[PDB]
């Protein structure tokens, strides 16, 4: 009957990259999303399947909280049935998503003078990812047909680009920390509700 | 596996690299522009060199993609914009020679200074002294001296440099499978591979010549009226049927006739509209000016400026402890960062310049969704036209009455209307013959139709035939008078101003038809009209991803330039001149010269 460690995933000093997003397994506790909804500091909370106030008096087996950093125009791609760079090559969400994403501007924390390039995103890939799949490999992406043996050359280049986050960037280019809450149902007994 | 997918991936990588690099370059240049030191210039030059080296490497990598197997129009346009090798197509020594010639011409122009032998120790440069003499002085001898002295100081030193520049640019263009450098310039308006909206590089010549043939009567009436007024001001120096002397056009070259308003005012007893006093009384500052401009722009349905614009842009003179080159410019640094750097004073001129720069910023915000290489106007004349139409709408007495800067008891009559129209015509209609003549001369020179021993002769006879301006002193072939202009000696195209002047009136007439404006066009205003705002945005957000003919059709319904809107705008002034010139001559003869005795 303890509180779920939401502060460690929401108030972490650093966030994972979008291509290497971290998944936290939260269970065996109690959770209250009322303060999370009424925080009013988040610029995006959009889901279809459960209401923010109805998911409180309803509990599941396990929950997953994925966190990463994207641009401002790239927040819309974190949603079911969406396409693009992040939806295909970085973060794929299925159509049957029972949760939604919490996004908020973080230009003051995740952007410093000169550009905060600690956040990277996968730009090219041979195919799209599966739901909840993650690819951390750094093998050189081959665009043509001639082999190049993992070196920078024609049609060969490193398949990871760093986000350039400046404090004076536009709203569509400011680092938006996205927290994705996913919920699922299995035969396991309910562990987290109060 | 085809060439299409490989080109798409290459462009996708180039976009996400060049965006960051260009953003860093622009950020360094801005930090230099708001805080000018030596280390700031060092940082700015380092960032610009990084950006240029990256661009060269990417163009080299792109040159290895055959464009003949490219099907997508957008991918083809991006690959074509990136594959412009330019100065690298020549050898190394020839490229260094060309760069040396360009820098030498730029330095000779920017550091030029000439003065009479009365005292060779004290005299001013072009910008602060010669422009003032050309604008404000009314002495024939002083203006003639300044004109001839600047010509003999600049053109005489630029003539062989400009000839070598011409032959080197011709070689560069013929190495790029172009007919000449003028063809490389005209390639900005060329559209290929699109049916119905295609455009060649001689089609532009024909369109410009046709539009100027249509303009000729209005400019002829304006020229006759200006000549009559100047002969009333200069009694012993102007002929009844002769052309206009070059040194009496209000500036060093005669590009604009704005400074002839004091000499050519229709009704001097009627004071022109000036709302600076109402701004001073109502405690208007730079922030208030820009807020009113934003309110005007959102009235037509365009989105307001972002928070970063107000937080980062320099709207006032930053004191005196630190210097800043605050010429009004609209900054599109990329990655959603738009700024305006301008020392805004509480005047009406700055009130209109604010609207101009806000129009530039709105056009920049419009096509931000386009890829990096497709973030620009439809051609080199859409940005300035979109900027000028907003100032035109803001300058009307109706808008000044609506925002409170004009009292409701103001009596808008035909006299102030004629005064404002004549000022607008001196600003606008006076530059079209000069621009057309200069671009035609440059084109004919690059095309080889003008040999070296006839440059100045053909230039001045084209002046007499087209512009109606006769040189005050006889010039032989040792002069290079065309190179005295900034845009010529610094390798800049010049037809963009003609296309801007035509497109701005096309846009204005289209929006006024969409806004259901009743009455003359010079009294039109687009404020409080979301229909015309949406019609404009439909062309704004295109960028250069579609043929400029399609972007023009998206607003005016035509696939080419149209000059009827300009005449619809200036027809009250036209009837006024037609009634005023009934007792005078309208035209000019090429035989008379100011040195003929
Ligand atoms: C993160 O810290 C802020 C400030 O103390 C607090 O208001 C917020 O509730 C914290 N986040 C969570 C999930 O508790
Ligand atoms: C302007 O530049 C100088 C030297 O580069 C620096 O010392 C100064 O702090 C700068 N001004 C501001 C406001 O930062
Ligand atoms: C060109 O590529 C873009 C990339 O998404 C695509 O949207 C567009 O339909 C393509 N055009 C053609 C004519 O294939
Ligand atoms: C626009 O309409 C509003 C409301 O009718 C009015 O207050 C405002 O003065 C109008 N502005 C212009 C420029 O017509
Ligand atoms: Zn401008």
């Amino acid at each position: 009957t303890n509180l779920c460690p939401f502060g460690e995933v929401f108030n972490a000093t650093t966030f994972a990259s979008v291509y290497a997003w971290n998944r936290k397994r939260i269970s065996n506790c109690v959770a209250d999303y009322s303060v999370l909804y009424n925080s009013t500091s988040f610029s995006t909370f959009k889901c279809y399947g459960v209401s923010p106030t109805k998911l409180n008096d309803l509990c599941f087996t396990n929950v997953y909280a994925d966190s990463f950093v994207v641009r401002g125009d790239e927040v819309r791609q974190i949603a079911p049935g969406q396409t693009g760079r992040i939806a295909d090559y970085n973060y794929k969400l299925p159509d049957d998503f029972t949760g939604c994403v919490i996004a908020w501007n973080s230009n003051n924390l995740d952007s410093k003078v000169g550009g905060n390039y600690n956040y990277l995103y996968r730009l090219f890939r041979k195919s799209n990812l599966k739901p909840f799949e993650r690819d951390i490999s750094t093998e050189i992406y081959q665009a043509g047909s001639t082999p190049c043996n993992g070196v920078e050359g024609f049609n060969c280049y490193f398949p990871l680009q760093s986000y350039g986050f400046h404090p004076t960037n536009g709203v569509g280019y400011q680092p938006y920390r996205v927290v994705v809450l996913s919920f699922e149902l299995l035969n396991a007994p309910a562990t987290v509700c109060g | 596996s085809t060439i299409e997918e490989q080109a798409k991936t290459f462009l996708d990588k180039f976009n996400h690299e060049a965006e960051d690099l260009f953003y860093q370059s622009s950020l360094a240049s801005w930090n230099y522009n708001t805080n000018i030191t030596e280390e700031n210039v060092q940082n700015m030059n380092n960032a610009g060199d990084k950006w240029s080296a990256f661009l060269k490497e990417q163009s080299t990598l792109a040159q290895m993609y055959p464009l003949q197997e490219i099907q997508n129009l957008t991918v083809k346009l991006q690959l074509q914009a990136l594959q412009q090798n330019g100065s690298s197509v020549l050898s190394e020594d020839k490229s260094k020679r060309l760069n040396t010639i360009l820098n030498t011409m730029s330095t000779i122009y920017s550091t030029g200074k000439v003065c009479n032998p009365d005292n060779p120790q004290e005299c001013l440069l072009l910008e602060p002294g010669l422009n003032e003499i050309m604008a404000n002085s009314l002495d024939y001898n002083e203006r003639l001296w300044a004109w001839e002295s600047w010509r003999s100081e600049v053109g005489k030193q630029l003539r062989p440099l400009y000839e070598e520049y011409v032959v080197l640019k011709n070689e560069m263009a013929r190495a790029n499978h172009y007919e000449d450098y003028g063809d490389y310039w005209r390639g900005d308006y060329e559209v290929n591979g699109v049916d119905g909206y295609d455009y060649s590089r001689g089609q532009l010549i024909e369109d410009v010549e046709h539009t100027f043939e249509e303009i000729k009567p209005l400019y002829e009436h304006l020229h006759a009226y200006v000549r009559a007024k100047l002969m009333n001001a200069y009694p012993s120096y102007i002929s009844p049927i002769g052309c206009l002397p070059a040194h009496l056009l209000g500036d060093m070259w005669g590009r604009f006739w704005t400074n002839l308003y004091s000499l050519t005012v229709p009704f001097g007893q009627k004071p022109n509209i000036d709302v600076t006093d109402a701004m001073v009384d109502q405690a208007w500052d730079a922030q208030r000016i820009f807020k009113e401009a934003e309110k005007f722009f959102v009235s037509v349905g365009l989105p307001n400026m972002t928070q970063g614009f107000w937080e980062n842009s320099m709207l006032t003179d930053p004191g005196n402890v630190q210097k800043a080159v605050c010429h009004p410019t609209a900054w599109d640094l990329g990655k959603g960062d738009f700024r305006i750097l301008m020392c805004t004073k509480v005047t009406m001129d700055d009130f209109l310049t604010a609207h101009h720069e806000m129009g530039h910023i709105q056009y920049d915000m419009a096509y931000a969704a386009q890829p990096f290489l497709l973030r620009n106007g439809a051609n080199e004349g859409f940005h300035e036209a979109v900027g000028e139409i907003m100032s035109l709408s803001a300058a009307t007495p109706k808008h000044l009455k609506s925002i409170g800067l004009l009292s409701p008891d103001f009596q808008e009559d035909n006299e102030t209307e004629i005064n404002f129209l004549l000022k607008q015509a001196l600003t606008i209609v006076g530059t079209l013959p000069f621009t057309y003549m200069l671009e035609k001369w440059r084109w004919m020179v690059f095309k080889g139709e003008i040999p070296k021993d006839q440059w100045m002769k053909k230039w001045w006879e084209m002046k007499r035939e087209i512009v109606g301006v006769v040189e005050p002193v006889p010039h032989d072939e040792t002069y290079c008078d065309p190179a005295s202009l900034f845009h010529v000696s610094n390798d800049y195209s010049f037809i963009r101003y003609y296309t801007r002047t035509l497109y701005q009136f096309q846009f204005q007439e289209a929006l006024c038809q969409a806004a259901k404006h009743e009455g003359p066009l010079h009294k039109c205003d687009i404020s409080n009209s979301t229909e015309a705002g949406q019609k404009l945005f439909n062309m704004l957000r295109l960028g250069k991803s579609e043929p400029w003919t399609l972007a023009l059709e998206n607003v005016v319904g035509a696939k080419n330039m149209n000059v009827r809107p300009l005449l619809n705008y200036f027809e009250p002034l036209f009837t006024w001149l037609k009634d005023q010139n009934k007792n005078s001559f309208v035209g000019w003869s090429t035989d008379w010269s100011p040195y003929a005795d």
